[PDB]
């Protein structure tokens, strides 16, 4: 899955 | 008409050094309450939030709310022309004036920086409570991140109640760093957590964050399972500078 | 036979550090009265004039006048081999340099090759200046360095109570206003007729490399005439720089 | 099982800086008597010999003779993660292809474990021919380094002629020639000499040697007619770092 | 743009 | 004409 983005952690 | 007088001008110099490496261009939300800045970097992996309360200035006026789009690289380059003991005024009335008064009062410097038009885009910060909070000297956190970046690209952070561990692996080997909770001014290390947490982050971004080290003797790490890290530096009594960092799997 | 002993040898290091970037090669005129160096830069836009009076040394003998062509970059490279508190002897188709440590137990001897090149006789017209500004060499170095991050050219506006330095470029524009002070750290404006002139920051930044030689600097201007920047070496001489304006 | 604790850990930091620039990879002869390192450079003109006595360590245990092949560049990079006042432990386990390095912070509760990969090598067994010297010169390491850097800005090779009078260093080059004459007076210059000797050596290699200057305030030069120079720095009271340099005809 | 000293009376 | 250590009796 690698590095997540903040959009993948519930941010907008 | 916006005008803010900052006696200890080195703060502005340092704040922009803490931002330029991560954000090339951002939007300053000025109001009666102070200045406020939020932006993610290009890859949407981190978020930086700047807060400067108007009370921390020696003079502050703000008739209407403004939203100035500024090339931070340009504003950083202008602030490098300011001395460390200069008193710095930000002034606006599509140009941003910056006025640098030498301590003598016989030298005065006026810079007019062109502004840029940006898409205002509201960031949603989800609401979140953190299991683990680590408070530690900002200088050692910088050294930890810098050293492990010579070993690997990512750091594994394991917080237990009695200590925190930083680990990295790379082609020349691997290393880990263990800090224990102290029982001691601004070089103490205190952990307040609920139950063990382990997260993996990119050292690349962390070394951007630590460009804020001149702003504070301490740094605050906030963690929870599968949620972004927060590293926050407190600016003297005016506000803070928060960084959010999404984890790796 | 030429021989000159200089106790506070650091002067020479600072002098060449002030010349190497502007003049690649120059000709030293030695005489009974002292040392003198004049040269225009390659583009004929600036001129540097060096004066070192024989009285400023602690030994001096020059029975007859010389004309030494020296690669200044070559000579600079050698003088960085001298310590900062060392005593320097120049002796003279070769130019010897002798470096005496404080204790006189380490001693160094270098023989520099010279150049066969023609001594210049430059005609400087007689002039004196509407505005003369005297100010700390540090502040003026910083003024030039700061504005060079903004534009390639600086507009100097001298009025009676203040001097203004302006630049403009891609990322904006800047101004620095100096007022008359009221020590060693003073800023002095002496004005007859207001002047505004434009100069290339690149050459001014060459000039301010002479800053280690003096705590103050003197700026002299008039309408449509070259700027003069003068640093006074301790009591031995000076280093004058001329810079033609733009327009 | 090998384990060696070094309180003055800065020694290891300095020793590696003095070795990495000359030797890419080397073999540590570990034994009960201490640590030992020998290698010629690739071009076969110089040789470096390292001595660290077991008595010089706070703790030293060595169950069998070892021969650890170490990438010196990799090990220098790991030792750069150690502070200057850190306590450094070397540890080699049962079998393992790894050499552990442990950095103990002196003041606070911080400890760093690095695991370095090893490499297999056959130890070069080097024959040093048996030799005693006409001229022996002892002088401050700082002046010898500055002498070598200065003369390298003139030429590629330096002429050393000592008389019990004094020693002369000469170089000629593309812009002229220079010489430095040292007289007999930590701070001292001492000569003990026989028949006059004049030898020519490459300043390139000597400036590799003076990378060891931080290890000692003085250095010893050993010469005799037509034989390699020896440059030796005493390490604090545990050993030495010797360099051999063949002459030039 | 830039003048020379030779255009300012020097030799 | 730099000699090698093997040319000075070393091995």
């Amino acid at each position: 899955p690698g590095q997540l983005t903040l959009l993948q952690c519930g941010f907008s | 008409m916006f005008e803010a007088r900052l006696v200890q001008g080195s703060i502005l110099k340092k704040v922009l050094e803490a931002l330029k490496d991560l954000i090339n261009e951002a939007c300053w939300d000025i109001s009666s309450s102070g200045v406020n800045l939020q932006s993610m970097d290009s890859s949407h992996v981190s978020l930086v939030q700047l807060t400067l309360r108007s009370e921390g200035f020696d003079t502050y006026r703000c008739d209407r709310n403004l939203a100035m789009g500024v090339n931070l690289t340009s504003m950083s380059k202008i602030l490098k022309c300011a001395g460390n003991e200069d008193i710095i005024t930000l002034r606006a009335e599509d140009t941003l004036a910056l006025v640098f008064e030498a301590p003598n009062q016989e030298k005065v410097s006026d810079y007019e920086m062109k502004l840029m038009d940006l898409d205002v885009e509201q960031l949603g910060i989800p609401e979140q409570e953190y299991s683990c909070v680590v408070k530690m000297p900002s200088g050692e956190f910088a050294r930890i991140c810098r050293d492990l970046s010579h070993i690997g690209d990512a750091v594994v952070i394991s917080c237990a109640k009695d200590g925190v561990k930083f680990s990295a692996s790379g082609e020349l080997g691997n290393g880990n760093i263990k800090l224990s909770q102290t029982s001691n001014e601004e070089e103490a290390v205190t952990i307040e957590m609920n139950e063990p947490v382990q997260l993996t982050f990119a050292l690349r971004y962390l070394n951007f964050f630590t460009k804020a080290t001149p702003l504070s003797s301490t740094v605050t790490l906030s963690m929870s399972a599968d949620v972004p890290l927060v590293v926050e530096y407190k600016i003297a009594d005016m506000g803070h500078l928060k960084y959010y960092l999404a984890p790796k799997i």
